[PDB]
RNA sequence: AGUAGAAACAAGGGCCCUG
């Protein structure tokens, strides 16, 4: 249906299509008229109807489909034989019985214009029948037989339905005799512009068109120009083996500081036996506060480090007062105002109310954008990773759904592998953070949605399940509610997408604070805690969140999919090369290098490197930014070069130094990027012992 | 078609009070429920409803002059006590082709003292042992059964 | 009712305004579509976040108001908010509510009489479940599956139709009062429309949903996917749970929703007609068209015309391609060369003749293209990506899985490109008897060589030997093919690479018109021969079931049953409109005239003369009972009118009405000699021959709006005639004019006289005259 | 105060409303 002929073939018989096509080609007119002319011919045929005369011979003789040359020959032959006067113009059918011609016409408009014009041209000489698509007949003589009318008018109705459906029932496709010249209505201005947008050597669209319509190929000149451009360029080609990749340069300065909202390693938590009835956030916080361990906290005036202590102490006291009243709404005071920035939003000044005097009175200059500053590699990230790769003395940290039934072996295999991986992955500490993020952000999302304009108090909590020992001892292990800390959210009046809303986080600890790492926080020694007794430290941050970070953190559970895919991408591949179920053996045995220790390469099975993969995906969720995006997008080239080195493929490049420059430009104040780059350099170093293409 | 239009068609301007016969065969009735009948039909003496996807008798008005009924090809089951109140002057009934399981459903017909002939063919009840006799002993007034009297006496044409 | 008055008052209020009046008055109704877009324009960037943000709110669902009041749904069942009086800003006829309300409605709301209708609405998905329940899963294994990327269909569908045909199906199964003027398809396939109509009539349903679901029901979802193993819609719908690149879940799915046997039967029939219509040298094409038009076949319950099936099908096979060409159907850009498949990726060329001496000196011209040309190829369980250049095979890369198929593909490809010395100097064995004119038609050299290779394996080995053999260089051992299609050897065919993994099938959504010559040679707007009759199986005998070859030459029955069938056709040919015909006589209760109709007089001799009188009495009686009461079965009337010619007599009626040929018809029960069904009341099966009855008058079973559509026709507009309802069409007199609203925004004039002559015949005849 | 980036937020509209 890409060309008109198919659209005519949809209802018209293909023969009339071919006829009208040949006719259009002979005239040389557009083929858009294949639709009208074909219709004109089919009527004529179905007009004839194979009727006969008194002598048992054919009655009607067609003249239309015939070529132009033979049309006037048959016309004159008939005008002569029956002794008739020759007509000036051509006709469509010659009724023998009545010895007179019959013209046919078809006008879309239900009006007598076409009939009047045709009659005026032909007068009353012969019989004219002006059919219409919507059932109207205009003639100058007796009407045709009933059957002829019924067949013509039914065909025309169907045709008009099938045109109106396709938006082709217009003057364009069905014009009358006069309106046969459609053309873009060229306006004075459009031409004035077209004659101005022409390339330089030409000065009028006419010259450009005349030069382009006749353009001929001269490969000698084209080659000469190509060679002249190939000589004045000197495109550099650099095989890496000769020109090696210098080590990535990392910036210099102070250590990158902790930035994630919720403490992972340090955070100290309080557990309480699960109550199904009281499962709500506020109810859980009330239950935890009532035992009385929480009420012991009484921070000292002087913090170990940090700034703005008094505000934090006041807000902690107000939170405790709130719970006792069982109303988690904070009043607007100086401390909450300063921490929440309720009123530190610049007031817009109109320009019409401006003058040089106002500019002088208060400085006015374009904001001097203070781009980020450079921070050196963090030496503490490895410790967080190693700790996050250990069990948490509990399981069931993150919520997962149930396993459905099974019918075929494939589902049983999928469910066994998933069960093994979920068992491995539910015991770590990273997964504890997955649960803490999902639950805390869910609660904070449902508070900011319901109670904006109220500086609510939301806990930082999670739910878990004590491990399963042997049948000995207490069976049927119980559940547990954990309380890592407490949060609050200043007014979350999120009028627009990707908003901004300051929050504040109090979290417990039993560890001394590092100056370099815990720069963000403002710790407060808080009495003692049992396990024997141990000192306490209350880490009070003032972070900020948005809608998008909330929605995505509440969907950190994605990491399971990616890690599972990678692990089963390795296991199915290893099993296929041997055509046997090799998954358990692959998981238990396959050793995956995960670091160095004492100048040697450590290795551990896959079953324990799933944890490393999971931490990688979780940290990608946490520290995602533009920097990490650009970096992880631009480091692939180096890995591809590594692969080329492994397989003796003589890779090459055009300007690698610029690539390294681009990379080192996007390494700023984001621990993950810097750590990953340092590892990438150590990798290329370790591989240089068994490979090439890298400098020391 | 539909009983409503079918009836309105059969009634060529005739009032529903002077007819003596009616036919509704090869139509459909929503919910297998009659629709359009009332007590206006008084002179009615015959009725025929065949293959209309019928399953019950609940909207049946009161018809006294009715003396012959036909419900073949449907799936009626259970409702047979209305006949003692709406059509007490009934004599001929036919149910071949309907869902009938036991005899307890048939017992009410004893109250139709005007009953003469009954027609049960292709029903589950027919697949029992000594059923013609048990029915005859239940409905003594009856003489003809499925077109055959006791001793297999073929009944006349009409 | 009062609702009607409300609609009229609303229209009045709308017209009282000025702007609404302008927009309604000007133009046609199509503007509605346009107006349907300027309203309710609002999208959202991240829908997930918006939905999660919204759901937290107390009342995240807009809902109807009056329906809630009617259903006695209170605002709070038990200290739980459900809705509050308010108006949605955009709609202005809805009230906010919460999701909890659905649960309440689900557990104690209004209950409908029956919800089994959903099983018909989503018949596709229930079919999916039923098919899935019959799969015996065997055993997961692991191995590197070879997958080929090819276009396939992923939905088993019966009676696949086009978008144009389907649109009428929705209108004619749900909205009949607003149906457009009757199309050809609706008249032809009236059993399907009746079957769909019955299920969804007098039912409480959202009509739009049902229409959309029927649209999906009739759409075979074609996708370009990786594939392994057999190709069947039953598998492709769940291929995701059968195997990937590294694993395979074996399963036996052969006996579910067989869709391949009907495609096979259609191709067999096309082969049979193409081989029949080669006898007429001068007018093979016209004979072919007539042969196709006068044939049909049964699909499930319905009987469909072969011409429409060929148009709908997508079998890219040489048999179907020629037939599609003759009818005028456009088809895919897919060549053929014997039992092989091809697809031109690139290149060009132009015919160039060259001589070949068959034996000693016997010049025979053969045409060869002259340009570089890449070609995908496909033989059974093998594929290739070859290229040619100026009468030379430049290279061929094969990725099949079998040796025999590989050799056959290579040989047919070499032949395709007319490479090798043999084309220069023909083999000694081939003779002039086989060269050409098996039945008076010349056979070019290439097809001669193709037949030669098929005749004997030794010729094939010689041909492959013609291509140079070299020594397998080191390393290339794996990418080499011997004479026995070995994966590797010490000596191998020149420039014949071999690899593992099927060559991915190309794709192109193009439609090329192609004609055909008097010798059934399909040209395609250029020299190329897409297909011919010399690439089909020689011949074979088959017993086709549920098919109708209603043509004299294509018939095996004797003069007796043919005569009876012709007589019944003639009797059904007087069922058309106009006075002195069966329907008009029935309306005038003039049953007596039926006994003297010409066709009964012609058919009377057949009737068994010994007891003609007794049969005549019974059939002459039944008609009266049917005629007088007004309750009649048109089919029984047609069945028993042949017997009403003779004078009644006296005698005992056993039960069957015999002819003079020991064939009877029992009055009421369908049998082979005469059959029909209440489902499809527009077919009469006489000795397994389908006789279409025109739709000029309804019957008690068939009665509906459709059974009269053929009778009516359009005529010159007359404003005097009355404007009637669609239902009253049944009561109008024959040869009486009447105005009628049709479809949307169309008022026409219909006259109850059937005038639908064959259009194809008249055009063909007139056009042939232009060539004299 | 804080977020993050190469600019924006740190409520906005009319004593009252809203994402």
């Amino acid at each position: 249906s890409k060309t008109f002929a198919e659209i005519a073939e949809a209802f018209l018989e293909p023969e009339a299509v071919r006829i009208a096509k040949e006719a259009v080609e002979e005239y040389g007119d557009h083929e858009r008229k294949i639709i009208q002319i074909g219709i004109h011919f089919q009527v004529c045929c179905m007009f004839c109807d194979e009727y006969l005369s008194t002598n048992g011979s054919d009655r009607f003789v067609l003249i239309e489909g015939r070529k132009r040359g033979t049309a006037v020959s048959l016309q004159n032959e008939l005008c002569k034989s029956y002794d008739l006067e020759p007509l000036p113009f051509l006709c469509d059918i010659f009724d023998r019985e009545e010895k007179q011609f019959v013209e046919i016409g078809i006008t879309r408009k239900a009006d007598d214009s076409y009939f009047q014009s045709k009659f005026g041209k032909l007068g009353n000489s012969c019989k004219i029948f002006v059919f219409s698509y919507d059932g109207r007949l205009d003639k100058n003589c007796e009407g045709p037989m009933e059957e002829q009318k019924l067949r013509i008018f039914s065909f025309l109705a169907t045709a008009a339905d099938f045109l109106r459906k396709e938006n082709m029932f217009n003057e364009i496709f069905l014009p009358d005799n006069e309106e046969t010249i459609i053309e873009m209505k060229k306006g004075k201005t459009f031409l004035e512009l077209r004659d101005e947008s022409v390339p330089l050597p030409f000065q009028t669209y006419e010259q450009m068109k005349d030069y382009c319509e006749k353009f001929k190929g001269n490969p000698r000149e084209l080659a000469s120009k190509v060679s002249q451009m190939q000589s004045n360029i000197k495109l550099p080609i650099k095989h890496y083996e000769q020109n090696k990749f210098r080590q990535i340069r990392l910036p210099k300065g102070p250590m990158a500081p902790y930035t994630h909202k919720f403490l992972m390693e340090e955070a100290w938590m309080f557990t309480k036996i699960s109550d199904p009835e009281r499962s709500r956030a506020g109810e859980i916080l009330i239950d935890f506060f009532k035992k009385g361990n929480l009420s012991a906290i009484r921070p000292k005036d002087k913090p170990l480090q940090g700034k703005y202590p008094i505000h934090y102490k006041n807000l902690w006291n107000q939170i405790k007062a709130a719970i006792a009243d069982r109303t988690m709404v904070i009043n607007e005071n100086d401390h909450s105002e300063f921490l929440g920035g309720i009123g530190r939003a610049s007031k817009k000044i109109p320009e019409i109310s401006l003058t040089q005097d106002v500019i002088t009175t208060e400085g006015l200059k374009q904001s001097e954008n203070k781009l980020p500053e450079p921070r050196s590699f963090p030496r503490w990230f490895n410790a967080e990773w190693m700790w996050a790769i250990k069990d948490s003395d509990l399981t069931g940290w993150v919520p997962m759904a149930e396993y459905p039934p099974a019918d075929n072996e494939l589902e049983d295999y999928a469910e066994h592998l998933n069960k093994t991986m979920e068992g491995v992955l539910q015991g770590t500490n990273c997964a504890r953070e997955m649960g803490k993020c999902i639950l805390t952000v869910g609660a904070l999302m449902t508070e900011c949605r319901l109670f904006p304009g109220k500086i609510k108090v939301v806990p930082i909590y999670a739910r878990s399940k004590e491990r399963k020992s042997m049948q000995e001892g207490l069976p049927v292990p119980s559940e547990m509610d954990c309380l890592f800390g407490i949060c609050v959210k200043s007014k979350s009046h999120l009028n627009k997408d990707d908003g901004m809303y300051t929050i504040i986080t109090f979290e417990f600890s039993i560890r001394e604070p590092n100056l370099e790492k815990h720069q963000k926080y403002t710790v407060f020694e808080a009495g003692h805690t049992t396990v024997r007794e141990v000192p306490l430290y209350l880490y009070c941050r003032t972070t900020a969140l948005s809608k998008i970070k909330n929605d995505w953190l509440s969907k950190a559970r994605r990491c399971f999919i990616t890690t599972m895919d990678t692990v089963e991408t390795i296991c199915l591949r290893e099993s296929a090369k041997a055509e046997e179920n090799l998954v358990e053996k692959t998981l238990n045995e396959k050793q995956m290098w995960i670091g160095k220790k004492n100048g040697e390469l450590i290795a551990q099975p896959l079953r324990e490197a799933l944890r490393v993969q999971l931490v990688q995906q979780f940290y990608f969720c946490i520290y995602n930014d533009s920097q990490l995006e650009g970096f992880c997008n631009e480091q692939k080239k180096i890995l591809m070069a590594l692969e080329g080195d492994k397989k003796n493929k003589s890779s090459f490049g055009f300007n690698p130094e610029g690539l390294l420059e681009k990379i080192e430009e996007c390494l700023i104040n984001n621990p993950m990027c810097l750590f990953m780059a340092q590892r990438l350099n150590e990798l290329v170093i370790e591989a240089s012992k068994r490979g090439a293409k890298f400098f020391k | 078609m539909e009983m409503g239009r079918r009836i309105h068609l059969e009634l060529r301007n005739r009032t529903p009070s002077d007819v003596k016969e009616l036919v509704l065969d090869n139509s459909r009735s929503n919910e297998g429920k009659l629709e359009g009948l009332t007590d206006e039909f008084e002179e009615l003496e015959f009725l025929s409803t065949i293959n209309v996807g019928l399953t019950s008798i609940a909207n049946l008005p009161k018809l006294n002059k009715l003396k012959k009924l036909e419900l073949s090809d449907n799936r009626v089951s259970g409702g047979l006590e209305v006949l003692a109140e709406k059509c007490p002057n009934l004599t001929h009934l036919n149910l071949s082709g309907n869902k009938i399981k036991d005899l307890s459903t048939i017992e009410p017909l004893k109250k139709l003292e005007n009953l003469k002939s009954l027609d049960l063919f292709n029903c589950e009840v027919t697949n029992l042992n000594d059923y013609r006799e048990n029915v005859f002993k239940l409905l003594p007034q009856l003489t003809y059964l499925d077109g055959y009297d006791r001793d297999d006496k073929e009944a006349p044409d009409s | 009712m009062s609702l009607l008055l409300t609609i009229a008052k609303e229209y009045k209020r709308l017209c009282q305004d000025a702007k609404a009046a302008q927009m309604m008055t000007v133009g046609t109704v199509s503007n509605y579509t346009t107006f349907k877009k300027w309203t309710t324009s609002r999208k959202e960037k991240n829908p997930s976040l918006r939905m999660r943000w919204a759901m937290s709110s107390k009342f995240p669902i807009i809902a109807n108001k009056r329906m809630l009041e009617e259903a006695q749904i209170p605002k709070e069942h038990n200290n739980v908010a459900l809705w509050e009086d308010t108006e949605d800003v955009s709609k202005r006829d809805h009230v906010l509510a919460s999701a909890s309300c659905i649960n309440y409605w689900n557990f104690c709301g209004p209950c409908v009489n029956n919800s089994e209708v959903i099983k018909e609405v989503y018949k596709s998905r229930f079919g999916r479940l039923e098919r899935r329940k019959e799969i015996m899963w065997k055993e997961l294994r692991f191995t590197l599956v070879d997958r080929q990327r090819r276009r396939v269909d992923t939905q088993p569908v019966e009676q696949r139709l086009r978008t144009g045909e389907i649109k009428d199906l929705q209108m004619w199964t749900l909205f009949e009062d607003e149906a457009p003027l009757a199309s050809k398809f609706i008249l032809d396939n009236y059993g399907l429309v009746k079957e769909m109509r019955s299920k969804f009539a007098n039912k409480p349903l959202n009509k739009e949903v049902v229409a959309h679901m029927l649209e999906k029901q009739f759409n075979p979802e074609s996708r370009f996917l990786p594939v392994f193993g057999a190709i069947r819609p039953e598998r492709m719908e769940l291929i995701h749970a059968l195997g990937g690149e590294t694993w395979i879940q074996e399963a036996n799915t052969a006996g579910i929703s067989n869709v391949d046997q009907r495609k096979n039967d259609i191709r067999a029939v096309c082969r049979k007609v193409c081989l029949a219509a080669n006898a007429s040298i001068m007018n093979a094409k016209s004979k072919l068209v007539e042969y196709i038009k006068s044939t049909s076949m049964r699909i499930g319950e319905t009987e469909r015309k072969l011409e429409e099936l060929i148009l709908e099908t997508d079998d890219v096979s040489p048999e179907v391609t020629l037939c599609k060409s003759a009818l005028g159907g456009q088809l895919g850009k897919t060549l053929s060369f014997g039992p092989m498949l091809l697809k031109k990726i690139s290149g060009s060329g132009v015919k160039v003749k060259d001589t070949v001496y068959i034996q000693g000196v016997r010049a025979v011209q053969f045409e060869y293209w002259s340009e570089q040309e890449e070609f995908y190829g496909e033989y059974k369980s093998a594929t290739a990506l070859f290229s040619r250049k100026e009468r030379s095979l430049e290279w061929i890369t094969i990725g099949g899985g079998i040796n025999e198929d590989r050799k056959r593909l290579l040989a047919m490809c070499m032949i395709f490109c007319r490479d090798g010395d043999y084309f220069k100097d023909a083999p000694a064995t081939i003779t002039m008897a086989d060269l050409s004119t098996k039945l008076g038609r010349e056979i070019p050299y290439q097809y001669v060589m193709m037949n030669w290779i098929q005749k004997s394996e030794d010729n094939l080995e010689a041909l492959l030997y013609s291509r140079g053999i070299v020594e397998t260089n080191p390393g290339k051992m794996g990418s080499s093919m011997g004479i026995d299609g070995s994966k590797r050897a010490i000596k191998s065919l020149r420039a014949v690479t071999i690899q593992s993994g099927k060559i991915d099938m190309p794709e192109s959504k193009e439609k090329i018109h192609l004609e055909l010559s008097d010798n059934l040679e399909a040209f395609d707007s250029s020299g190329r021969i897409v297909a011919t009759i010399l690439d089909l199986p020689s011949d074979k005998k088959v017993t086709f079931q549920d098919v109708s070859f209603q043509h004299p030459d294509l018939a095996v029955l004797r003069d007796e049953k043919t005569a009876i069938t012709k007589g019944y056709e003639a009797l059904i040919k007087r069922l058309g409109t106009g006075d002195n015909d069966i329907p008009s006589l029935i309306a005038k209760k003039d049953y007596l005239s039926l006994y003297n109709l010409p066709e009964v007089k012609l058919m009377a001799p057949l009737i068994r003369p010994n007891r003609k009188g007794v049969y005549s009495r019974v059939a002459r009686k039944l008609v009266s009972t049917q005629v007088t009461t007004g309750h009649y079965s048109l089919h029984e009337l047609i069945k028993v009118l042949p017997f009403t010619y003779f004078a009644p007599k006296q005698g005992m009626f056993e039960g069957r009405l015999f002819f003079s040929n020991d064939s009877f018809v029992e009055p009421g029960v369908n049998n082979n000699v005469f059959s029909w069904s209440k489902a499809d009341s527009s077919k009469i099966y006489c000795h397994g021959i389908a006789i279409r009855v025109p739709l000029v008058v309804g019957d008690e079973h068939m009665d509906t709006s459709l059974a009269l559509l053929e009778g009516f026709s359009v005529c010159e507009n007359d404003p005097r005639a009355p404007m009637v309802t669609r239902q009253d069409l049944i009561d109008v007199g024959f040869g009486q004019k009447v105005r009628l609203f049709v479809g949307q925004g169309s008022v026409r004039t219909f006259k109850r006289t059937a005038s639908q002559r064959a259009a194809s015949s008249d055009v063909n005849k007139n056009v042939k005259k232009i060539k004299m």
